């Protein structure tokens, strides 16, 4: 019956969502808001304590001449003021990033070959389990060889550990299950078969370093820290000299030859090492999100969970802090994961496709792009025109451009089963939207949008790439809000419609299928809500080593 | 060759360890099997593992250097490269870390030597390692109280001695027997128990340790008092410094 | 005629080729064969056509373990290699008569590509080689099979990998000896970022040719970096000659005299004796039963000492047929020769220092690896200005199979393609010949 | 009278410090230690809660076959186990790095020229004050222009603010004093006069972004976050259009033309952006440390406070985590700031120099290097020989090498008044030490040491640089423990002997003379002791937004 | 003369060196050109401008024919001028590192 966003609009405003007029200016300004009132009071306290003015509602212009709205976290019944979705104020969002940043995947295949071929020693499921006991003591920062070592406090580093996975069920069954990511438990049968076949007899470690270290340091720490403690545990468990020539082979394997970073390093203007947000390709972000293994009968839900994951990380933390800062970009991102708005538009498109072509059954060509992206764009824009409350909700043109094009591009990919025609549909949506309303986004929103159509199918050096391989360092995408997380969703979309177990890297997909993570990647939007309510318990806090 | 400057007993002992024509004093007898046991790389009577085929089974590139340089026997055979590692007490052990690495590359062919403060290692092909290790264990390179064979957990070079005059060992590989005055090796160099301990003989007495040591200390012969040795080190500093600026 | 020095030049069998060659005839700035080698390394690319085909058929593109389900494309690339390579060459070349070379290898599985010199004459650097090659092959594949607009982006990913999302060509199926300019540790370092294993691969494990190639690259970089300008030029030239080119047969003769039974220390004794015999060093002072040596020509002493260092490596690592101990030889050759003589070691302690760190980072948990993964641009091994890495190349050439990260493991594509180029494979021959040809122009 | 380290030796061991023999093996292993006992219990709890084994004392070899020693924090009466000095376990250490990482210095000179010349508006002390009130609301993450902004919670970002300084006393007096770092209050008269002369009429901002943000993100965030909120505050306070062409001049000034980063970006192998430890030159580190303005009649104390600053940051956090990780490098660093050892050796050397030459009166040549560095090296090494307990305390050769050579190098620079001859003395020390004991440090310790003599006075491209300009990215220095913090000390030494107000950048010196910092840079070793005791309260915690 | 080397607002007190470089620009430039050129009368150019306050330098083409890239230009120029200034005034080993800092800055730390 109702569009999916109607309940949220009725919560925000006294008027029915269709009504065109309202009342302004008599709401009390900031005084209408519980959260702004909290902030006013805290600012006075802070300024007095430190002897320097801080938050003051009388500086600049007076917030709250209109309704300061609640937001529904999409797929939840949780309604919060938008400040509770700012990454600074939301521990769930900070932990989501920490859990990615502090992860690396490191093979044991080369390592086991060094042991067998260079050292002449045996590797068995028993020696692997012994090694895994050893590395789970050492990885958080504790000693195995030298006398008079000082160590990290176990409780400060409780979130760091090492697990393994392999496609060989019989071998997996022989390793203590405390250390194993069980692919057959975590994934539905057809997905498990695909993932096991991709891994084969390879054995891979998923290493998580301590959040407290990641926060003190940076993402490029992760693979170094991992390798040091892998190295020590190989010495201890396999009876090497503690520092012989073979020890260097384990180092080079763990740091270079068999490591999978979450993010690659960035060029000098935006200089950063590995495991920073800009290095994480869109296909990896889709695979980090675990919606695919729990919501696989609903491709829209899978795709929009990916969009939530990426809009928060890429717009709020990455573009809104690493690349800028200040108040930042909360609502540029919340547009993609609140009020069930993107959900309504994308369900529309999925239904359109299902009825016309069947999922994955449309021709992979421009005719399909023109059909589906145009239809879905016109639907979404019509909703802003029919529901003035919707338009006042997603008040910035950029937000609207992102949401409408995300639906258009995901729907096109649902039709073709191919992310590249989904991307073409995203750009067509932009062009149509711009002409319809004689506006699109902010001053710089459509840099990538105007380069977009020509670069979708280019094959040139710094232009051509399948969408799955693109990321925040693809040149056209390196600067602007309201695109990156949506592109992760479009990358996910054809794979979700196809029922594929992963989008770009099966190892990354399996690595986040782990109940010992702090953040729950199977329910990203639920976790955002939990953090907004101040109900999420992050790792990395220093309470144990500070005064009461 | 002259090896090392200086007019102390320390300096002469450093020269003697380097000089391959100097016959190292043999202090103890150790069987072939017991060298293998201490090393801990293979069991007595186990065939040597290989890392590549014997050189006569391989087609090498035509290469005058290969023709001119005779491979050691373990290289001909394709043996693993394995190690032996020693720790030397700063309380007057006969050999010390740089003295070992310098001597090893004067005396032994095909050698990878590494020097650290608490450990010193040689890596070479396994069957050649066994031959070298006999000499390192039986001669004045080694004292069983002031030196230790240790492939891990090396702490002790800088520690006080125990009541028997033995260096600290976290894993207690070498045990002094109060009833004989002799030291027994009860574990291999990585710390695994031996079936049958190895007799390492009596520790050297204080006078003999002083005669044989290669460390300078104020309570032995101090470095600052070996003025010719100091002069040469200062000369090298000055000449390196000038050379980096101009020639 | 900037310098008076002359050297005698030998071949890799110890035979005299040309006597009395002016030192500057071996300079990178003058010698036309060094120019040819450097310009050849800038312009040469290996193409793995089999790899491109397999990446496309499986949709395994963009880096380790990566795959895009549903994107597979089954194209008969190897089977149509002659047509594809000819189409690529038409795009690569500037004119029909230029120095473009495109040669199929391995029945069409591989191609050797040398992009024309005219492209580099109007380029800032060297990345035109991989980038022109990659787009010519991408376009030739697309045109061969009429790959659609919708699918052609997969061909691009199979050739050049995850670039430009990654800074590097991550997952590419092309290779060069050089690496991208962003990875330089400093301006002027590009000729140093050539893995030791790649040099040993290109030279087919011929020890003196590997040493020569490495020395030519390292010393040529020293010119680019400005290290071999003014006061230090002669020191660098003499090091190229004596350490890398077997000048005066000094390396070869030290090896011959010490190869049957010798050690690092016996090589040192012979080098010191030879330097005394030649008047490079002389007794400066007598201490108590100890001779302090001096010299009036530090650059020549350094060059003699560097020849000894190379011979010590060949004797020590040659006897083991195992490369790992090169880090030890580089350390203790230098440590021992300073206490033997009272004179500074090679590169005034910088070889010794490089060797300390190299030893640590080839025997520890912290980084590095085996000898073959190092290079003059590696943070561990950049410190000596050309006097250390050529010894590492000699040692890896002599390794009989002790290394996990061997040239077979790291450098197979480089081996197949770059060893075809005569001046890369046998550089000593060409540099000696060119020096002889220009000897009267100095 | 007694050596300065005697009391600490007597606290550690039952024996007199000169005794050569002791008793081992009967101490109970880890059970001798209160801290290890805490860790064993915590590891049981962690493993039980998460279902994966973690800290276990019986993995590997058994710690505590010798005495597990307390350490005296030098200059204090506080004795702690070494684990309490691990940066993970020490909130003072973490906050010291955060306070550096989150700081940037940003001129107002170009900005004020844009206002006057391009906008045609006046700049006065009053307009500067109004801008400062505005940017102290905005900088922590609060809005000044737009409607419907969501903001950071003021209490989470209470540590973020902007101050200014200027050399012009009369202008400084006209800006509201809540915002001014008062040079005449913070520095002794002669130092103040030097600093004011260097700044002149220039006006500089010291910007500190939120610790919570720095921890979530990275160092390269700082100057971006800074610039965004400077930009907003220039719009609000000077009445620009909110986004006109002139707005871009302010951006470029704050991000590029008049920014001073703490650290410069790093090359690809160790890729990192700005404001990471490896980019901080040794002269900046000396200037960050504020011992110079409080302990200026004691050049030893000033130099050794800089050594403590640098040994912790460069060895423990940077080399021991950013560049490696795991148990790390606590004791490689503590050797330089515990037991009053380095202090004994350095006071010896300063006394030697004062008596023979007078401070800063020796010829700046190799004769002075040979004399002072040799004498001080022999003194330090004799102490280890005369006191067996001292040798067992600083058990690793690298520790000893760094301590002895730091004393030798600082003393040489106290004689010459020049950091370069100080550096030559450091290398000479190493060469003598190695010959004396037939050992020096760990396998790779003297890479830089053997290159060292030749590179002190070289002028070649990547070799030649005055020591003050060197740092952790100087090629020879890029990898190894036991040097970088000591070099910061040697850089400080001649300037402390001379009485100079700064070592390399006067703006950096002034910027850390600020009582609103969290960490007390005037007493670094006291702060490390406070953190070891679990008495330091850091910024950046999330307690307010998590469950109670 | 001010010891202001190594980046914005940086200074090393006690390291000042009072050298009349502009007054001796012709000698310094000639000496630098001898080091920059490969052969006499090649395409090296070194031209003073602004009364010796500035110099135009064109590093010989032969250096780039055997180079990977273009950094030989600043690096060769910098070292030639560093060496020429040291030689002009007989700057001591102890002080010459300041000349290097004045020409090329904080490289290689930056
Ligand atoms: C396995 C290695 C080789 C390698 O790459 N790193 C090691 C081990 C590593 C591990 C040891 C942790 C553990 O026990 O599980 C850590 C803590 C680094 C990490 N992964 O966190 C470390 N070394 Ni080590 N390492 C150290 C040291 C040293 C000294 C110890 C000599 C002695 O007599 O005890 C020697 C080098 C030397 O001889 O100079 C040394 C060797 C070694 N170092 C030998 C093991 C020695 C042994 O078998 O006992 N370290 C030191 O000299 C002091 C500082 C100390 C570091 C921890 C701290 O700073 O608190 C630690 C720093
Ligand atoms: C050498 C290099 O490692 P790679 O050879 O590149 O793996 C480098 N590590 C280090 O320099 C480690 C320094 C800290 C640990 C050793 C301290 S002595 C780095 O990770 O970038
Ligand atoms: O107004 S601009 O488009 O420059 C910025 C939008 S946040
Ligand atoms: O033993 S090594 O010198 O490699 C490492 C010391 S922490
Ligand atoms: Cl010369
Ligand atoms: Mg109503
Ligand atoms: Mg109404
Ligand atoms: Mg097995
Ligand atoms: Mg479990
Ligand atoms: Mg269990
Ligand atoms: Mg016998
Ligand atoms: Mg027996
Ligand atoms: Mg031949
Ligand atoms: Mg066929
Ligand atoms: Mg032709
Ligand atoms: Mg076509
Ligand atoms: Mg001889
Ligand atoms: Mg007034
Ligand atoms: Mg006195
Ligand atoms: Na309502
Ligand atoms: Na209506
Ligand atoms: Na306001
Ligand atoms: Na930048
Ligand atoms: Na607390
Ligand atoms: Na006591
Ligand atoms: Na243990
Ligand atoms: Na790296
Ligand atoms: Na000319
Ligand atoms: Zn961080």
């Amino acid at each position: 019956a109702d569009k999916l966003f109607i309940n949220a609009l009725k919560k925000k405003f006294e008027e029915s969502p269709e009504e065109k007029k309202t009342t302004f200016y008599t709401l009390g300004g900031w005084k209408q808001s519980e959260r702004k009132t909290e902030f006013v009071n805290a600012g006075k306290e802070v300024a007095a304590k430190r002897g320097i003015p801080q938050y003051n509602p009388d500086i600049g212009t007076p917030l709250g001449q209109r309704v300061l709205m609640p937001y529904q976290v999409s797929t939840t019944d949780t309604y919060v003021e938008g400040d509770d979705l700012h990454f600074v104020n939301n521990a769930a969002m900070q932990q989501m990033w920490d859990d990615i940043r502090r992860t690396v995947i490191v093979g044991l295949n080369h390592a086991h070959a060094v042991i067998e071929k260079r050292l002449g020693k045996e590797v068995t499921p028993e020696t692997i389990t012994h090694y895994l006991e050893t590395v789970n003591h050492a990885m958080p920062g504790a000693a195995v060889v030298q006398e008079h070592m000082v160590e990290t406090h176990p409780a400060l580093v409780a979130d760091s550990y090492v697990k393994v996975f392999t496609g060989n069920d019989e071998i997996a069954d022989e390793i203590d299950p405390a250390f194993v990511i069980d692919i057959n438990k975590q994934f539905p049968e057809d997905q498990a078969e695909t993932l096991k076949a991709e891994v084969g007899d390879g054995i891979w470690q998923v290493v998580r370093i301590p959040t407290i270290v990641s926060r003190t340091c940076d993402g490029a720490t992760t693979s170094r820290w991992s390798a040091m403690q892998i190295g020590m545990s190989m010495i201890s468990a396999y009876k090497q000299a503690a520092g012989e020539a073979a020890t260097g082979d384990f180092a080079y394997a763990a740091k270079h030859a068999e490591v999978i970073h979450m993010g690659t390093y960035l060029p000098v203007r935006r200089a950063r090492g590995e495991n920073e947000p800009g290095g994480v390709p869109f296909g990896y972000l889709a695979d980090i999100c675990q919606s695919s293994r729990v919501n696989y009968e609903d491709p829209v839900r899978v795709s929009l969970d990916v969009v939530a994951t990426g809009a928060m990380l890429y717009d709020q933390i990455w573009l809104g802090s690493y690349m800028s800062g200040g108040v930042g970009f909360t609502q540029y991102a919340t547009a993609a994961y609140t009020d069930n708005i993107l959900d309504d538009f994308t369900y529309f498109g999925k239904e359109y496709v299902e009825d016309k072509y069947g999922l994955c059954e449309a021709p992979n060509n421009m005719d399909t792009v023109l059909d589906v992206a145009t239809e879905v764009t016109f639907y979404g824009l019509e909703q802003y025109e029919e529901y003035p409350a919707l338009l006042e909700d997603q008040f910035g043109g950029s937000q609207r451009a992102a949401v409408v094009a995300a639906a258009a591009g995901c729907s096109t990919a649902f039709a073709t089963g191919n992310a590249q025609t989904g991307l073409s549909g995203w750009y067509l949506s932009m062009y149509l939207h711009k002409e319809q309303h004689s506006r699109l986004g902010f001053y710089g929103y459509d840099l990538q949008d105007q380069c977009g159509a020509s670069n979708v199918f280019s094959i040139r050096g710094d232009e051509g790439l399948p969408l799955e391989l693109r990321g925040p360092n693809y040149p056209n995408y390196a600067m602007n809000v309201g695109h990156q997380g949506e592109y992760a969703g479009i990358s996910q979309a054809p794979h979700a419609a196809r029922g594929d177990a992963f989008v770009f890297n099966p190892l990354v997909k399996i690595a986040f299928a782990d109940d010992n993570l702090v953040f729950d990647f199977t329910n990203v939007r639920g976790e955002f809500a939990k953090g907004a309510l101040r109900e999420f318990e992050p790792a990395g806090e220093r309470a144990l080593i500070t005064p009461a | 060759a002259q090896y090392y400057p200086g007019t102390t007993k320390v300096a002469q002992n450093r020269r003697n360890f380097c000089n391959p024509e100097y016959e190292l004093e043999k202090l103890r007898e150790i069987s072939d099997e017991d060298v293998v046991k201490i090393l801990g790389h293979r069991a007595p009577g186990e065939e040597y593992p290989s890392v590549h085929p014997p050189l006569e089974e391989m087609d090498e590139p035509e290469d005058a250097i290969r023709e001119m340089v005779e491979p050691i026997d373990g290289a001909k055979a394709g043996d693993r490269v394995r190690y032996i590692q020693f720790t030397d007490s700063m309380y007057f052990a006969p050999a010390q870390p740089y003295v070992r690495s310098r001597a090893y590359l004067c005396r032994y062919r095909g050698a990878d030597a590494g020097t650290l403060s608490g450990r010193q290692i040689i890596e070479t092909r396994e069957r050649d390692l066994e031959k070298i290790s006999k000499e390192l264990l039986e001669t004045e390179f080694f004292d069983p109280a002031r030196s230790g064979v240790r492939g891990k957990s090396v702490h002790g070079h800088s520690l006080r001695l125990d009541e028997d005059g033995m260096m600290f060992d976290m894993l207690r590989r070498q045990i002094y027997n109060k009833d004989t005055g002799r030291v027994e090796m009860v574990k291999n160099q990585i710390g695994d128990e031996l079936d049958e301990p190895v007799d390492l003989g009596e520790p050297l007495d204080e006078e003999t340790l002083m005669e044989k040591t290669t460390i300078y200390r104020v309570d032995g012969e101090a470095y600052r008092d070996d003025v010719e040795a100091v002069e040469i080190m200062q000369r090298i500093h000055v000449l390196r410094s000038q050379g980096g600026f101009n020639l | 005629a900037k310098f008076e020095d002359k050297v005698d030049l030998y071949d890799d069998r110890g035979n005299l080729v040309e006597e009395q060659v002016p030192l500057e005839a071996l300079s990178p700035l003058r010698n036309p064969a060094i120019k040819s080698i450097v310009q050849g390394i800038k312009r040469t690319v290996a193409v793995n056509l089999e790899g491109i085909e397999n990446a496309l058929k499986t949709a395994k593109v963009g880096g380790p373990a990566c795959k895009i389900m549903g994107r597979e494309l089954d194209l008969d690339i190897v089977g149509n290699a002659e047509s594809i390579a000819a189409a690529a060459k038409e795009m690569i070349q500037v004119t029909e008569d230029d120095d473009t070379n495109v040669e199929l290898l391995g029945g069409g599985k591989r191609a050797l590509v040398q992009v024309p010199s005219a492209r580099f004459d109007v380029a800032a650097e060297y990345s035109a080689a991989p980038l022109v090659t990659a787009t010519a092959f991408v376009q030739a594949i697309i045109n061969e099979f009429d790959v659609s607009m919708y699918d052609a982006n997969m061909v691009k990913a199979a050739v050049l990998g995850r670039y430009p999302q990654s800074v590097e060509y991550m997952g590419a199926n092309i290779a060069t000896m050089l690496d991208i300019p962003q990875k330089l540790e400093g301006p002027g370092y590009a000729l140093r970022n050539i893995m030791v294993n790649h040099v040993v691969a290109a030279t087919l494990k011929n020890t003196l040719q590997a040493a020569a190639l490495s020395t030519i690259l390292e010393q040529t970089a020293m010119f680019e970096m400005g290290d071999a300008v003014g006061a230090f030029e002669r020191m660098h030239l003499l090091g190229l000659a004596y350490q890398g080119m077997n000048a005066d047969n000094l390396v070869f003769d030290l090896v011959k005299a010490n190869g049957k039974e010798g050690t690092v220390g016996s090589v040192i004794a012979d080098l010191v004796e030879r330097a005394l015999e030649d008047g490079v060093i002389k007794v400066e002072k007598e201490l108590t039963d100890y001779k302090v040596y001096g010299t009036d020509d530090l650059a020549m002493w350094n060059a003699y000492a560097a020849a000894g260092l190379m011979a010590a490596t060949m004797v020590n690592q040659g006897a083991a047929r195992a490369a790992q101990g090169v880090s030890s030889t580089l350390l203790y050759y230098n440590d021992l020769i300073e206490f033997e003589t009272g004179l500074p070691s090679v590169d005034f302690g910088k070889v010794e220092g490089t060797a300390v760190g190299f030893s640590f980072f080839s025997h520890s948990i912290y980084g590095g690896g085996g000898p073959g993964i190092f290079n003059g641009n590696h943070i561990v091994t950049r410190h000596s200005k050309g006097f250390a890495i050529p010894c590492v190349a000699a040692a890896m050439a002599l390794d009989a199979g002790t290394q996990m990260f061997s040239p077979e493991a790291t450098s197979g594509l480089i081996k197949e393609v770059f060893s075809q180029v005569d001046e890369f494979r046998e550089p000593l021959k060409y540099v000696v010949e060119a020096a002889a040809e220009i000897k009267n122009e100095i």
